[PDB]
RNA sequence: GCCGUCGCUGGCAGUCGGCAGAGCGAGAAAGAGAGUGGCGCGGACGCUACGCCGCGACGAGUAGGAGGGCCGCUGCGGUGAGCCUUGAAGCCUAGGGCGCGGGCCCGGGUGGAGCCGCCGCAGGUGCAGAUCUUGGUGGUAGUAGCAAAUAUUCAAACGAG
RNA sequence: UGGAAUGCGAGUGCCUAGUGGGCCACUUUUGGUAAGCAGAACUGGCGCUGCGGGAUGAACCGAACGCCGGGUUAAGGCGCC
């Protein structure tokens, strides 16, 4: 129930949103994985520019 | 089931906890709700106030001159009284010396 | 022949009985540790006459004799000789209590040192 | 941290601070914004006038890029250039006026709030406001339209 | 029994800064002594404001300080603000000021100093003006906050120009019924 | 008399010492002012200023709000040159005490390998109830009872019986 | 000559829980034969509140409450309990 002044809010949590929460604890691992693949690609194609 | 319908019991007790405060009074009230025709002219009266600015200065200085000129022409018991005089820290400063000097 | 405090005023206790919890005499599951009764009908809470008494700040002890031991000192727990030397300059008002978990070997050093420094020990004859 | 919150102070107090009469029940009054036109009407009309009904035209497939038009007032115009630009032009004798290109600073329309320093300037912009154009002209400046 | 109410016994007011900053409290120690041991009410007012919260210590813009320090009779006085002196790009020429503040923004320092002015700290003001003589105490706008737009009569009451709380602003967001006569009513 | 709260948005940085001089409570604004002419080597405490000190008033409380906890539980970062097989945690105790209290300390016993103080951080953090959950134990109580369908007796053997 | 007495420091803003079953007494008062009935006004109470008296008692009378010593009282009492 509304209480005094406030904002009217419509949160989109009327589904089973907990079934589909994407956490980001693998983020540092992803950053290491992508960096390890950039270095391994730069070595493979050297002396061609790494950027592409 | 049935219940109570209406009452004002306990209501004047609640009203007076923070006091039945009278409305706040300011020396300038809002012109809201006054006659539109009269308000239109009052705005016009204010709008041209500055037209007679120089005339007002002359009269005010002239009035001040006359006002200043007129000015420049124009300009319980005798024992307890005495004791109350001596006991005064300033007024009785010399009197207290007199009794002390005589005492010596 | 024990060390004496700088002063020994009279200690006044507004109360000496402990405050026992309501109904703690009727059940074993209710310990005697005080709990503020909060029942709607609780006759202890409403301060009926002849009922269990509730603690309140009025029973507070005089600031001048609060925490003061019967000997007139105030205790200070110590665990070793280094902790004991803080009481060097307040040895007429604060005594030393050796913590229970200090081995008998270490007590002798503390008890001996306190004698040199004129610090009083509340439990000098323990674990001998 | 949960050690600084009421729950730690409501231990041993029956009702946990929700009252003995009304209690804490699940959803008295409805869930979310239920009751707007009903038992919750006073709140909505008192604090959210206009909440109910429809006003104006619909626009399908709005693209907010098309209306992109950042604006800048005249009181901030000279901040788009370096400090030494304004002092050098203030103290030059040829009368050469510096060019201020608002689009380079990320603005498209120039607005007229404020006053300009008494100093000629050439302003470029996609759009100008009337009072902005007069104020820029009042100090001997010129308005230049870009696309 | 005595017939008296006790709901107003305890006055609500700060006796010290909620802030744990040790430099703020060193100034509070300094001005606690000055407020106590001098008959100056300027010392008392400054002491009070060191306790005040962030929203009771609004920042003073450079333009506003110049405007208030340009009034007649205020030449060669020290502007004193218990707060932050922000910069105002809308100003063109900065005169020579002498200011005392808790903070001065990086760009406001260069502008004040470049014009020949002086920036004091409240410990330097005490040595310069122990009683607060020759000062001009200044405050930032207190109602200069987005919150005060939302206070007053509720937006849905006659002649209530209060700002409502809307998640988004647009034609579809609290403009239909109660805000025009065409939809129900207006007030 | 003592405890606490509130108020005086009260007082104390002046411990200004032999590079000294002891005051600022007093009915009644503003200077214990500055100048120019007419033997001994001494003098308590204090002040964690988040501290210390003074004076006056006051103190009921459900629902509810707030503050303060050197109240208590578990784990993390720091710290205690911390405690501990010369005995940790735990547990018991007609032992000695502390605190208004939440609780805590010490003595004695048992135990056998870990544990706690302080500054911060964190929480699956405090039970008398919920016909609460699971486990255990009572009184009832040596009680109800061991009563449907006719029935057993004598002698001997084995055997501790 | 701050223009009656008396007393008293005031103003102002945010955020806000619980509550939204009440009930009782003097006086006034509607319905009803009346009700420890139903319904109102005013104030005060109980609810939320102990304490002395009414033997006993939500509301009556006195009086409101920090922990104590002395003194004196209120309403009530002083054959014995
Ligand atoms: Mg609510
Ligand atoms: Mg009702
Ligand atoms: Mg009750
Ligand atoms: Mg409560
Ligand atoms: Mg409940
Ligand atoms: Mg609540
Ligand atoms: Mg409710
Ligand atoms: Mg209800
Ligand atoms: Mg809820
Ligand atoms: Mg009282
Ligand atoms: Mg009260
Ligand atoms: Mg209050
Ligand atoms: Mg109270
Ligand atoms: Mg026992
Ligand atoms: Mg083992
Ligand atoms: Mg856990
Ligand atoms: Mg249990
Ligand atoms: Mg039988
Ligand atoms: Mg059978
Ligand atoms: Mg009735
Ligand atoms: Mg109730
Ligand atoms: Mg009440
Ligand atoms: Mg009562
Ligand atoms: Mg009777
Ligand atoms: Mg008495």
């Amino acid at each position: 129930a509304p209480s005094r002044n406030g904002m009217i809010l419509k949160p989109h949590f009327h589904k089973d949103w907990q079934r589909r929460v994407a956490t980001w604890f693998n983020q540092p691992a992803r950053k290491i994985r992508r960096r390890k693949a950039r270095q391994a690609r730069a070595r493979r194609i050297a002396p061609r520019p790494a950027a592409g | 089931a049935k219940s109570k319908n209406h009452t004002t019991h306990n209501q004047s007790r609640k009203w007076h906890r923070n006091g039945i405060k009278k409305p706040r009074s300011q020396r300038y009230e809002s012109l809201k709700g006054v006659d539109p025709k009269f308000l239109r002219n009052m705005r016009f009266a204010k709008k041209h106030n500055k037209k007679g600015l120089k005339k007002m200065q002359a009269n005010n200085a002239k009035a001040m001159a006359a006002r200043a000129e007129a000015i420049k022409a124009l300009v319980v018991s005798r024992k307890l009284h005495r004791l109350a005089y001596i006991a005064h820290p300033k007024l009785g400063r010399r009197a207290r010396a007199r009794i002390a000097r005589g005492l010596r | 022949a024990a060390l004496r405090p700088l002063v020994k005023p009279k200690i006044v206790k507004k109360r000496t009985k402990k405050f026992i919890r309501h109904q703690s005499d009727r059940y074993v599951k209710i310990k005697r540790n005080w709990r503020k009764p909060r029942g709607i009908d609780n006759r202890v809470r409403r301060r009926f006459k002849g009922q269990i008494l509730m603690p309140n700040i009025g029973y507070g002890s005089n600031k001048k004799t609060k925490h003061m031991l019967p000997s007139g000192f105030r205790k200070f727990l110590v665990h070793n000789v280094k902790e004991l030397e803080v009481l060097l300059m307040c040895n007429k008002s604060y005594c030393a209590e050796i913590a229970h978990n200090v081995s008998s070997k270490n007590r002798k050093a503390i008890v001996e040192r306190a004698a040199q420094l004129a610090i009083r020990v509340t439990n000098p004859n323990a674990r001998l | 941290p949960s050690r600084l919150r009421k729950t730690r102070k409501l231990r041993g107090h029956v009702s946990h601070g929700h009252g003995r009469i009304g209690k804490h029940r699940k959803h008295p009054g409805g869930r979310g914004n239920a009751g707007g036109m009903h038992h919750h009407r006073i709140n909505f009309d008192k604090y959210h006038p206009g909440y109910f009904g429809k006003v104006g035209m619909r626009h399908y497939h709005l693209k907010r890029n098309q209306s992109f038009c950042p604006t800048v007032n005249l009181d901030k115009l000279w901040t788009l250039v370096s400090e030494q630009t304004r002092v050098n032009a203030a103290k030059n004798k040829t009368g050469a006026a510096p060019i201020i290109d608002v689009v380079r600073s990320g603005y498209y329309k120039v607005l007229g709030k404020g006053k300009l320093p008494k100093q000629p300037v050439i302003v470029k912009a996609k759009f100008f406001s009337r009072r902005a154009e007069e104020k820029i002209k009042g100090v001997g400046g010129a308005c230049v339209l870009v696309a | 029994g005595v017939d008296i109410r006790h709901n107003k016994d305890r006055k609500v007011r700060r006796k010290e800064p909620k802030s744990q900053d040790i430099y703020l409290r060193l100034l509070v120690k300094l001005y606690r002594f000055l407020a106590r041991r001098t008959n100056s009410t300027f010392n008392q007012v400054v002491l009070k404001r060191l306790f005040m919260s962030r929203t009771n210590r609004p920042p003073l813009s450079l333009s506003r300080m110049i405007r208030k320090m340009k009034l007649p009779g205020r030449e060669n006085k020290t502007a004193v603000v218990v707060g932050t002196v922000t910069d105002d790009v809308r100003v063109q020429e900065v005169p020579k000021l002498k200011v005392c503040a808790l903070r001065v923004t990086s760009r406001a320092r260069s502008r004040i100093l470049k014009a020949g002015g002086k920036i004091l700290t409240f410990d330097q003001l005490a040595l310069d003006s122990p009683k607060g003589r020759g000062t001009v105490l200044l405050s930032g706008p207190r109602k200069g906050r987005e919150v005060y737009r939302h206070f007053g009569k509720a937006p849905g009451t006659p002649h209530s120009h209060t700002k409502p709380y809307v998640r988004s602003k647009g034609r579809k967001f609290e403009r239909a019924r109660g805000r025009r006569a065409s939809r129900g009513y207006k007030n």
